[PDB]
């Protein structure tokens, strides 16, 4: 046996924690898949930066 | 006497030595354009990685 | 039993904690992941800014 | 009896002189320029990791 009243408050409580952990976890996720974006967006440009400066000193 | 025919010749090897210093001249001035536009162009790509 | 199903809220909850313990480690290790990346480029700004400041340095000097 | 030509002579000497200082001077510009050069691409390299 349980305490029925105890149970249904923990359940109330852990739904509550795990939708706010969930929300979290995708906040969190979200910002860091963005700075993954964003990470490989620069590292395109950078090498491309790259290929131009090796050009123009090869052309030296 | 004959001073103005080696004259002519010292003369036409200074005008070899201006042709070529001058064209050494704007060549390097020609890679020195180049180099620092493209290090201003690699200067401005950095600081577009600061936004 | 009284206004519920004993049986079945036992197994709910036994399954909430599953699910949070598991939604709770990956929020702290994606935080952690994120922490990292951010520390990281923090470093790459500042190392970027005096690169930055050197070659306007050598231009001006120019 | 000319002489002035001496003048002369010694002004295209001095341009001369004025073009290899300045392509000297340009020579030491790109110099710094390709070292600094350098060093920006291998930064830039270094962020790719
Ligand atoms: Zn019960």
């Amino acid at each position: 046996s349980h305490d029925c009243a105890k149970v249904d408050l923990e359940n109330a409580e852990l739904r509550r924690k795990l939708i706010r952990t969930k929300r979290a976890f995708e906040d969190t996720y979200e910002k860091l898949r963005m700075a993954n974006k964003a990470k490989a967006q620069v590292e395109k440009d950078i090498k491309n930066q790259i290929l131009k400066t090796h050009n123009v000193l090869r052309n030296v | 006497s004959a001073v103005i025919g080696q004259l002519r010749l010292e003369l036409q090897q200074a005008r070899t030595e201006v042709e070529t210093a001058d064209k050494w001249r704007l060549e390097c001035i020609d890679v020195c354009s180049v180099l620092t536009n493209r290090l201003e162009e690699e200067a401005g790509f950095l600081n577009s990685l600061l936004k």
